């Protein structure tokens, strides 16, 4: 849902939207040639 | 702990070969003598560190000799920019006569 | 031991290497020197890079 | 008053008001650095 | 700001918490 | 890869000074360091350095306790300074290494007077 928005804030006035009591799939989002830049520190993808 | 650079004061010509030698009081941890340019007015920059070692970036002029408590360096010619004062930076094998120690200051004149 | 006086070197010793990724763990006294590249999540390259 | 000590050192001697800031540990000054002084790691109390 | 959220005498109405 | 000093202000003497060194373009996690002084008509000497693993016990023996070193956070680290004397006055360079240094900062002179 944020990655579909229609808007998106400044830098400055950056958004933030907490998540919790949901179960989140990130091997479908990292393996997307779609995203320019995708880095990940402290935690491997493969292990997210 | 301190170290002494003798002679204080050198002078030398342009071909001319230049030598100085650092003496430390105690004996050197595991060959860990540094050798610093201090132009006036700037922080020093390397020239020769672990005695002989010659850093990336520097003029194939500097070679070291020496080892435990007497070292030399010795340098084959100057472009009349090599006037700063030569700092041999002693590290020492810590807590004992202090943890590492600089010594005086040996400043190059070239005569023209 | 510690041996600054040889192999370190200013600008950067790239002398000695390590793998950062393996696709599996180590048996013990194991030597691989195979430094064939590898790939992550989806494994799509089968080329260079 | 809970705490055991193989032994205890007095030492007495007279200084002006202003100097008794120099009988803490790691202090300097005209009486610390030629009169009396005491290490970084005094272990006991100064009383004036 | 709300961290956390969910929607779902002949009576008696035990409850434990 | 740069270093520059920060603190160099006029003070009179007995009165505490902040001084603070900042890594661009990499963190003081990695990199030795070292916290320098040069008189203006004397020779070099060093005082502290600390890096990764707490390592601030490495101190001159003239500096004695009124010299410490920290670092605040990863890029910054910051000298606190007691019982300023006239023979205190020299030049801080932020020194990167024990026994091998690279590259230094500019330098921030700190002159004590009354």
């Amino acid at each position: 849902e944020v990655f579909n928005a229609t808007r998106f804030a400044s830098v400055y006035a950056w958004n933030r939207k907490r998540i919790s009591n949901c179960v989140a799939d990130y091997s479908v989002l990292y393996n997307s040639a779609s995203f320019s830049t995708f880095k990940c520190y402290g935690v491997s993808p493969t292990k997210l | 702990q301190v170290l002494t650079q003798t002679p204080s004061s050198v002078s030398a010509a342009v071909g001319g070969t230049v030598t100085i030698n650092c003496q430390s009081s105690q004996s050197v941890n595991n060959n860990d003598l540094a050798w610093y340019q201090q132009k006036p007015g700037q922080p020093p920059k390397l020239l020769i560190y672990f005695v002989s070692t010659l850093p990336s970036g520097v003029s194939s002029r500097f070679k070291g000799s020496g080892s435990g408590t007497q070292f030399t360096l010795t340098i084959s010619g100057v472009q009349c920019d090599d006037a700063a004062t030569y700092y041999c930076q002693g590290g020492f094998g810590c807590n004992s006569g202090d943890c590492t120690a600089f010594g005086g200051g040996t400043e190059v004149v070239v005569k023209r | 031991w510690n041996s600054n006086n040889l192999d370190s070197k200013v600008g950067g010793n790239y002398n000695y290497l390590y793998r950062l990724f393996r696709k599996s763990n180590l048996k013990p006294f194991e030597r691989d020197i195979s430094t064939e590249i590898y790939q992550a999540g989806s494994t799509p390259c089968n080329g260079v890079e | 008053n809970d705490l055991c000590f193989t032994n205890v050192y007095a030492d007495s001697f007279v200084i002006r008001g202003d100097e008794v800031r120099q009988i803490a540990p790691g202090q300097t000054g005209k009486i610390a650095d030629y009169n009396y002084k005491l290490p970084d790691d005094f272990t006991g109390c100064v009383i004036a | 700001n709300c961290t956390f959220e969910y929607v779902s005498f002949k009576n008696l109405r035990e409850f434990v918490f | 890869q740069s270093l520059e000093e920060s603190g160099g202000d006029l003070v009179k003497p007995g009165a505490s000074l902040t001084l603070t060194c900042t890594a661009s373009g990499f963190t003081f996690s990695r990199y030795y360091m070292s916290w320098v002084r040069q008189a203006p008509g004397k020779g070099l000497q060093w005082i502290g350095c600390i890096d990764n693993t707490i390592d601030t016990t490495y101190y001159a023996s003239w500096a004695k306790g009124r010299f410490t070193i920290s670092k605040t956070s990863s890029t910054t680290v910051t000298l606190q300074m007691t019982s300023l004397s006239a023979a205190d006055t020299a030049t801080y360079f932020c020194a990167r290494g024990m026994v091998v240094v690279d590259l230094w900062g500019p330098g921030t002179l700190v002159t004590v007077s009354s």
